């Protein structure tokens, strides 16, 4: 949508569902821990 | 820093 | 980056970096929101206080990199300036508000595994993420320390911070198209962006799409990871509009 579609999904990542080091430090402060 | 390439000089 | 990490290949494909034609140096971080598109901070463009106004024909626009310093032939993509766009009401005498600038390709860049674009936020995803506690991520080739640089990509994660906060740890006016983020002098870990990260990326990723989004962009600081101190952000969703304004124009 607001941003063409396919923007934001790496090749060498999400698109091929694996993750990268860090990116869960991310989401798990994404409710209330930090 | 390495020397890019001449042909991007514009 | 201070007390960031080597990022990994690929981990950031829209990360940019500006090149200074002569004398051949790195000047800024950015980022690719489309084939045609980088966004960046003004303030790596103007600002009369060092005599710094730079022009099209003056730099150079490099994609797809992971080393600071070598030309990675085959890997990394070289693409020259049509057109730079400064935001109207840029602010560089008071405070830098509106710390923004678009830059308009020559030529449509070619993605692939190395180069891909960032998302830009809607209002919905904004109001989702952009919460105190909530960490983003920076990533830039800049100084290690305030006052050597890093072979590779650097990164850190750093959380959003309370705006009451970050208005209490400075004398600068802070405007609500800024926002900080740095640990607080208690929470233990560290870490900041500094000098040479400027005009890059702060993103997050959408627990409900999985796609990455560009919340903000490496604008201002003093000094680098000093404790009571934080860095701060040009509020991305806040100059959306303008920013779909020039594209559509141009
Ligand atoms: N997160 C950080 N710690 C951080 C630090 C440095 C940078 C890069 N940008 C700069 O250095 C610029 N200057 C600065 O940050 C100034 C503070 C500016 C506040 C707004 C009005 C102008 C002065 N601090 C220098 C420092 O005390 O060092 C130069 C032109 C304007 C920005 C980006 N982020």
């Amino acid at each position: 949508g607001s941003g063409e579609a396919d923007c934001g999904l790496r090749p060498l990542f999400e698109k091929k569902s694996l993750e990268d080091k860090t990116e869960r430090e991310l989401l798990e402060s994404y409710i209330d821990g930090r | 820093y390495e020397p890019i390439p001449e042909e991007f000089a514009q | 980056i201070v007390e960031g990490s080597d990022a990994e290949i690929g981990m950031s494909p829209w990360q940019v970096m500006l090149f200074r034609k002569s004398p051949q140096e790195l000047l800024c971080g950015a980022s690719l929101i489309s084939d045609r598109w980088v966004l960046t901070a003004a303030h790596c463009l103007l600002y009369p206080p060092w005599d710094k106004n730079f022009t099209e024909n003056d730099l150079l626009v490099r994609i797809g990199k992971h080393s600071r310093t070598r030309y990675e032939r085959n890997i990394e993509k070289i693409s020259m300036l049509e057109k730079i766009y400064i935001h109207p009401r840029y602010n560089w005498r008071e405070n830098l508000d509106r710390d923004i600038a678009l830059m308009k390709l020559k030529k449509p860049v070619a993605f692939s595994d190395y180069i891909h674009p960032v998302c830009l936020p809607d209002r919905e995803t904004a109001a989702s993420l952009l919460q105190a506690g909530y960490k983003g991520r920076v990533t830039g080739w800049g100084n290690l320390k305030e006052t050597g640089q890093p072979s590779v990509l650097q990164v850190v994660n750093l959380p959003i911070v309370e705006r009451p906060v970050c208005k209490d740890s400075t004398r600068i006016r802070i405007t609500d198209n800024m926002f900080c983020a740095g640990y607080k002098p208690d929470e233990g870990k560290r870490g900041d962006a500094c000098e040479g990260d400027s005009g890059g990326p702060f993103v997050m990723k959408s627990p409900f799409n999985n796609r990455w989004y560009q919340m903000g962009i490496v604008s201002w600081g003093e000094g680098c990871d000093r404790d009571g101190k934080y860095g701060f952000y040009t509020h991305v969703f806040r100059l959306k509009k303008w920013i779909q304004k020039v594209i559509d124009q141009f």
